[PDB]
RNA sequence: UCUCCAGGCAUACGCGUAUAACAACUCGGAUAACCAUUGUUAGUUAAUCAGAAUAGGCAAUAAUCACACUAUAAAUCA
RNA sequence: AACUAAUCCUAGCCCUAGCCCUACAAAUAUAAUUAUACUAUUAUAUAAAUCAAAACAUUUAUAAAAGUAUUGGAGA
């Protein structure tokens, strides 16, 4: 909130945080993992990752069709601007 | 969430929501003597009282009445082997009463020979 | 420990090394090039040789500069290579006479001079030996460019002359403006002192101008890796295709 | 046994969330108990229970950070969120 | 008080390589047709190689060979300490 | 801190290196990961000890002491439950022996063979012997926890085989943060006036 | 329960867990009992108690139970 | 043969040699470490003296030629 004139606090709504609480029915993910499951060896995600699993297929295809062009590189995922998310890359405008 | 920074909010912002909390609270069983639908609970020093009745509406669907919180001081006269003061970390204490009519009562968990001494035992001779 | 390179060498090896290796080979060629300036207060000796009281022998003899200390305000005027020079003197000029502590201070003066390279009048502090020097420099836009740096002794100065080197490289319309004919005048009577553009930028920049000039240079905005990993995707298809 | 970063990964960015949620609610109940059982001076069944949530929510972090710092370096490039 | 423990016991080996090498090379001026001197040979501080000086004067001449390398805090240290010395030897 | 048979930060662990310790530290001759070749398990032959000559299986290394620990060799006897009330049970407690002490066998014939680490046609590092080179496969020892993988039985709160194995993951242009948003239809058109970062 | 003594309670300031319960009897109280000591655990709950927009226009006449009444040390943003 | 005590070897250091160097979150110069506006923001003149000249005053160091000559209360 924000403390207005005459020393009177003024609670702000937008500033209250709202706690997004999932939906736990149905959802088959508990606290604890079988110890008959196998231990998955970690392979963190990276942007070349990212970049060969989505955008890779779709200009692969349109290059060797010619449909390629700077205009169209929003098409294939690029973001001009983060502005107009609500979660913002850069600069970090979002909480966790 | 604690530990984290928050967005600056600005005429016209986009309201503040938290996906991900890493508040994590305790319940206790109360010190003192406190009103059965009164709960005491040690939360995150960084946590606001309107947090805690939102946390417990909408993570465990728990009606709220009305809550009092305490701020703990940790006392610091506890020192070392090498004289050094140690802390202990101050814990922020609520007192949340129930909502509806709904009471709360703290369950209860964690319901040789005499005649021939000093002579072994196992000598026969 | 003991430094390998002594301290004067420090600054050589950050010289060569990082953004100053970066920095254009013009600048760090007029940044290495040290001019000695010409004399004003001290003439050198009229012997090469002298007896030497010691051995009773003809000896070399040698030259000692008269120290003269230059104030920051010549850096921000136009002096003829003057400067207070503190010392001693003894009355008379007689060494038996008394010792009293003098400051030397030459006449100074504050004039406006007309550039024609940039069309202005500047009121500007000088003395009467850096008007003589203008005459004989053909002009004051001329005393600018011929002078060295050392000589000028004068940081405006080198600021006129990076303006007036720019203004000469580029043909900058904004030489006398509205009369076209006059400012190709001003660029061929001033032609000698044309210079490519980049090597008039760095003329007289300081040491830390010239480092934020280079860090701004260099500074360039995040690549977006989207973008990177687009041309090079393309890149290696292109190559395939062929 | 606790999630293995790996097998968070498999699981969707929804789900991810959920499961975020479901080791908390553990944690709080194990933490829960465990200030109990510190105030009756006795001990915690199974603290690794504990442990192994913890080890869970961490690997769930930074799973989800990974994804939001691979799509931050494509769009943006900056390696950090945070500008500086 | 004296101790009440042995110490280990030690052997040494007169005849090693350090021992049996020492001293070799020592006639290369005679023996080498005087083109190295035996002063060449000597290893240790640069500034009194093949030369001895006294305690004021072996200082002096470390001051001058690595002034230029000497840190400021040893510099000042040295600077001080000489005039100590030079004070003691030049008048007492 | 002087490593001992006790586990490090136990209770006997403190009882040998109380914070006020200040005794001569015990110099054990470094061991690479590579020049290591002993591991639990292994069927050993005691170089020298109480047991010397006699082949045992490794069941616990410390590496910072150099110590191998063979079941059932050189093992003294020990009174275990001394209390004021009964003297004590007498048990046999094994000792420490040095990496040094003790030397891998060879499975076909049972010899204190030097050995030498090589890789093979999969990769992983086996130990080959100097002389009538073969290979000495990585012995199997069982959990130390006893839980075996497959027979342990899912309790509360402990997901099922299945639903670990599955994959929901999508690779798609969307942050965790806006998938969330799509699957519950978070919508906000409010937007946050310019900030200057600085 | 009896005998006798007569600055007590709140706030400020300062102090910072010395608070309370349990368990100890070694160390601290210049001796014991008992703790102010040692170990462990608990504690002080506030919409009422306390702390944390801008530009113009315009002002003669103290208080003192403020009326009378005087006085001199000259004493009220809206 | 007793008490109080004593016993020990590594905790580490020193000098040369060698070598220049380029080793979490969150909060912070506001009142440092206070998550967002206040209030603009900023070092340094010969180094001197002490000291030596038995005080004190000009003065007083900081490869060979060679401690030769000059200089100097011709004295340290």
């Amino acid at each position: 909130g924000i403390y207005t004139s005459d020393r009177k606090f003024v609670q702000i709504k937008e500033m209250v945080p709202e706690f997004v609480v999932p939906d736990l029915t149905g959802f088959k993910l508990k606290p604890y993992v079988n110890y008959r499951a196998p231990a998955g060896i970690d392979t963190p995600l990276t942007a070349k990752a990212l970049f060969q699993e989505t955008v890779a297929p779709a200009i692969e295809k349109d290059f060797k069709e010619g449909t390629f062009d700077a205009n169209n590189l929003e098409k294939y995922g690029f973001e001009p601007t983060q502005e107009g998310k609500l979660f913002q890359l850069y600069p970090k405008n979002f909480p966790r | 969430a604690r530990n984290v920074l928050y967005p600056l909010y600005q005429l016209g912002g986009p309201q503040l929501r938290v996906f991900r909390t890493n508040f994590f609270i305790q319940l206790v069983r109360p010190g003192t003597a406190q009103p059965e639908d009164t709960v005491q609970f040690r939360i995150p020093m960084e946590m606001t009282r309107v947090d805690l009745r939102n946390y417990l509406e909408q993570i465990y669907n728990v009606p709220v009445a009305a809550v009092r919180t305490r701020v703990q001081h940790g006392s610091n006269r506890r020192r070392d082997h090498k004289n050094v003061r140690i802390k202990k970390p101050d814990y922020k204490v609520a007192y949340v009463q129930l909502a509806h009519g709904q009471t709360f009562t703290f369950p209860d968990l964690f319901p040789s020979d005499l005649r021939c001494p000093g002579i072994p035992s196992w000598f026969g001779l | 420990p003991l430094h390998r390179y002594p301290v004067h060498l420090w600054q050589k090896l950050r010289l060569r090394q990082g953004i100053c290796a970066r920095l254009p080979a013009h600048f760090l060629r007029s940044l290495e090039e040290e001019r000695t300036p010409t004399p004003v207060h001290y003439k050198p000796h009229g012997t090469k040789f002298k007896i030497n009281p010691k051995n009773g022998q003809r000896e070399r003899v040698e030259d000692v500069p008269i120290p003269v200390h230059y104030p920051p305000e010549s850096q921000q005027g136009l002096w003829g290579g003057e400067g207070l020079i503190l010392g001693y003197r003894y009355a008379n000029n007689d060494k038996l006479s008394k010792r009293v502590k003098k400051v030397w201070k030459p006449q100074l003066f504050t004039r406006e001079l007309y550039s024609e390279i940039l069309d202005k009048k500047f009121t500007v502090t000088v003395t009467m030996r850096t008007l003589d020097l203008i005459d004989e420099a053909y002009g004051f836009d001329f005393y600018i460019l011929k002078t060295p740096k050392e000589d000028l002794g004068s940081k405006f100065g080198m600021d006129l002359k990076r303006g007036m080197l720019l203004r000469l490289a580029r043909q900058d319309p904004h030489l006398h403006p509205e009369n076209p004919e006059r400012r190709a005048a001003i660029y061929d009577k001033y032609r000698s002192f044309v210079i490519p553009e980049a090597e008039a930028e760095w003329v007289g920049l300081t040491l830390e101008e010239a480092l934020e000039k280079q860090r701004l240079l260099e500074e360039k905005d995040p690549v977006p890796l989207f973008k990177v990993y687009v041309e090079e995707l393309v890149q290696r298809l292109q190559e395939q295709v062929l | 046994a606790s999630w293995t970063c790996q097998q968070l990964r498999n699981k969707s960015n929804e789900d991810l969330h959920k499961l975020w949620y479901v080791l908390l609610k553990e944690r709080n109940m194990l933490l829960t108990l465990e200030q109990e059982a510190k105030r009756q001076r006795l001990p915690m069944p199974s603290p690794e229970r504990l442990e192994k949530v913890v080890d869970s929510m961490d690997n769930v972090d930074k799973v989800v950070q990974e994804r939001e710092d691979a799509l931050r370096l494509l769009q943006t490039g900056q390696e950090k969120p945070r500008p500086g | 008080f004296v101790r009440l423990t042995l110490p280990p016991p030690k052997v040494v080996d007169r005849w090693n390589e350090k021992r049996a090498l020492f001293g070799v090379y020592d006639n290369i001026g005679i023996l080498g047709n005087f083109e190295k001197h035996p002063k060449e040979l000597i290893k240790g501080p640069v500034w009194l190689r093949g030369w001895r000086g006294n305690e004021l004067q072996r200082c002096v001449r470390k001051k001058k060979f690595v002034g230029n390398r000497m840190f400021i805090e040893d510099l000042h240290n040295l600077n001080k300490r000489i005039s100590y010395l030079y004070k003691h030897f030049n008048r007492h | 801190y002087r490593y001992g048979m006790s586990r490090p930060g136990s209770i006997a662990d403190k009882r040998k290196n109380p914070p006020w310790s200040r005794r001569r530290p015990v110099v054990v001759e470094p061991i690479s990961d590579e020049d290591w070749h002993l591991f639990c398990g292994d069927m050993v032959e005691i170089l020298e000890g109480k047991d010397a000559g006699k082949q045992g299986k490794v069941v616990q290394v410390v590496r910072q002491r150099n110590w191998v620990v063979l079941e059932g060799l050189n093992t003294h006897y020990r009174y275990i439950g001394r209390t004021k009330d009964h003297r004590g049970t007498m048990i046999a407690s094994e000792a420490p022996l040095l990496h040094h002490q003790v030397k891998l066998v060879d499975p076909v014939d049972r010899k204190p063979t030097e050995i030498q680490w090589r890789f093979t046609e999969a990769g992983e590092r086996v130990r080959v012997s100097t002389r009538s080179g073969r290979i000495i496969p990585k012995p199997e020892f069982p959990r130390a926890d006893g839980i075996v993988p497959e027979t342990w039985t899912d309790g509360p709160k402990d997901t099922s085989v299945e639903d670990a194995l599955e994959r929901t993951y999508v690779p798609r242009l969307k942050t965790l943060e806006e998938d969330v948003m799509e699957a519950m239809g978070i919508q906000e058109t409010r937007r946050f006036k310019k900030v200057y970062w600085y």
